[PDB]
């Protein structure tokens, strides 16, 4: 979508990389994570993540929370295709439903729970 | 850049 990663890598490059990684690690899903525009929240030093399929969204929330150094009180919301995924879903289910044509799963994050 | 692989810790 509005991701910076797609403006620095063309589709053919992303799709080729995504297909290989899905072959090199069939039990992992490649995830691109970027801050949503207009969001007031800390930045993420790295945006490309290789995540085990059985990790839940709630466990990825916490992992991302630490990388941004968010307190447990501070709000954090994920958006996949403008929808907030359930915390009880796994990253494997989320990837299988929502992966784009380059075989990447795209997640935006924000301090706001409303699209946005 | 490079990929960040994640490893879940055991309870």
């Amino acid at each position: 979508m509005k991701f910076v990663y797609k403006e620095e890598h063309p589709f053919e490059k992303r799709r080729s990389e995504g297909e290989k990684i899905r072959k090199k690690y069939p039990d992992r899903v490649p995830v691109i994570v970027e801050k949503a525009p207009k969001a007031r929240i800390g930045d993420l030093d790295k945006k490309k993540y290789l995540v085990p399929s059985d990790l839940t969204v709630g466990q990825f929330y916490f992992l991302i929370r630490k990388r941004i150094h968010l307190r447990a009180e501070d709000a954090l919301f994920f958006f996949v295709n403008n929808v907030i995924p359930p915390t009880s879903a796994t990253m494997g289910q989320l990837y299988q439903e929502h992966h784009e044509e380059d075989f990447f799963l795209y997640i935006a994050y924000s301090d706001e729970s409303v699209y946005g | 850049n490079n990929w960040i692989p994640v490893i879940p810790p055991i309870p």
